[PDB]
């Protein structure tokens, strides 16, 4: 199975995915404002997405999506998921956050491969944690665009809707899955989701996560099961705010990693 | 005891082992096991120049050398002991909290050879032949069995 070979084009799917989607970017207000990186042996910052190379898939997905220049938030945070860096990104939600770790995330997943123990209940590859539903449901159809031709079917569950179907569409194949803390902790508890394999792990909004009450729920996904501990999964912060808390968060789950502020 | 095993590619043994040692408490004593095609040279100097307080066991090497190791080891000043499986033969492990298969052994004897708390094995496709008995032991010690070493034993 080569994973960075497009799977055959769908029409139906190009224009259920391609036609009526928000990037859910200000790029007004997020163009003109500068990013800044600090840390060790920080990689350099891209003008294009071409500056690394995402690969065949991504590239043909960045053209059905009609996306061009990056904002700043994607210059500075793509090298960095590219290289393997963990992140740590005080960023806004609309400063182009999603793309900046979906893009990077998928190419690696594309040229590495599942992995061996895939390639041999579900065991998804990259782990998304988000507040609510909207910024879960944001983001999964954003890795569905980008996801196009790929095999990484992404899924994403959330609380206050039924567990039941959430249950029969990840038995479906899940590679990557986006979800709010709560559902997953049921899922882990109900035997439907592994992390043994889960090489990317993202927050975003971490401070809304905390302030809903959910670290309990993210220390015991990624804290107290099996979850690769860091410097072995590749693991990205994103937080509009920086709290004492969020630090604590940073300095626990990720290793050795580049701090990103918008302004 | 305790058994886990967990997957882990060749190219992440050593970040795991890191925050194996990150959690241990006051660093009780440690056994890592590590295959001869490594050497436990290779894992002892990586974990020094981490930083970490620890010594190895040899086959072939002075029984002076052994027992100055041996002795750190056992005081808790160097509470980390790196050791392959013939270097390790006669050692008394009974004051050992946690054992860490580094690298799993060929075949499920000599792993049932290896106040012990926990047992923590590396496993990945070099593996693959002791699946099924790796598997049939843990269903005998009422242990933990992962979904994926069940689907990979198939």
């Amino acid at each position: 199975d080569d994973w960075s070979k497009p799977l055959p084009p769908s029409e139906r799917l190009e224009q259920e995915l391609f036609s009526g989607g928000n990037t859910g970017i200000n790029f007004e207000k997020y163009d003109d404002i500068p990013v800044e990186a600090t840390g060790n042996n920080c990689p350099p910052h891209i003008e294009s997405f071409s500056d690394v190379e995402m690969g065949e898939i991504i590239m043909g997905n960045i053209e059905l999506t009609r996306y061009t220049r990056p904002t700043p938030v994607q210059k500075h945070a793509i090298p960095i998921i590219k290289e393997k860096r963990d992140l740590m990104a005080c960023a806004q939600t609309g400063s182009g956050k999603t793309a900046a770790f979906l893009l990077p995330i998928l190419s690696q997943i594309y040229s590495d491969g599942p992995g061996e123990a895939l390639r041999a209940k579900q065991y998804p590859i990259s782990l998304v944690l988000a507040p609510t539903r909207e910024l879960a449901v944001q983001i999964y159809e954003e890795a569905r665009k980008f996801s196009y031709r790929s095999r990484v079917r992404p899924c994403v569950v959330y609380g206050g809707a039924d567990i039941g179907q959430q249950i029969r569409d990840l038995e479906r194949g899940c590679h990557l899955l986006v979800a709010t803390p709560g559902r997953l902790v049921d899922m882990m508890e109900r035997g439907k989701i592994g992390l043994d394999f889960c090489k990317y792990l993202v927050l975003d909004e971490a401070d809304r996560m905390l302030d809903m009450g959910f670290e309990p729920q993210i220390r015991r996904i990624v804290e107290q099961d099996t979850m690769p501990p860091k410097g072995v999964r590749h693991t990205m912060m994103f937080s509009a705010t920086f709290p004492k808390e969020i630090q604590m968060l940073a300095r626990d789950f990720l290793d050795e990693y580049i701090f990103l502020a918008v302004g | 005891i305790t058994q886990k095993v967990v997957w882990v590619e060749e190219s992440d043994k050593r970040s795991f082992l890191l925050d194996l040692l990150n959690a241990t408490g006051k660093d009780s004593l440690t056994l890592v096991f590590v295959d001869p095609k490594k050497g436990a040279d290779s894992l002892e100097d990586f974990l020094y120049h981490e930083g970490y307080a620890c010594t190895s066991i040899h086959g072939d090497r002075s029984q002076r050398d052994r027992e100055e190791a041996l002795h750190q080891f056992r005081s808790g000043k160097s509470p980390i002991l790196v050791a392959t499986a013939v270097a390790a033969r006669g050692l008394d492990i009974s004051n050992v909290k946690h054992v860490i298969n580094f690298d799993l052994p060929s075949d499920i004897e000599e792993y049932v050879h290896r106040n012990l708390g926990l047992a923590t094995s590396f496993f990945n496709e070099r593996n693959i032949n002791i699946t099924k008995d790796l598997l049939d032991l843990l269903v005998e010690a009422k242990q933990e069995v992962p979904s994926w070493l069940e689907n990979m034993a198939y």
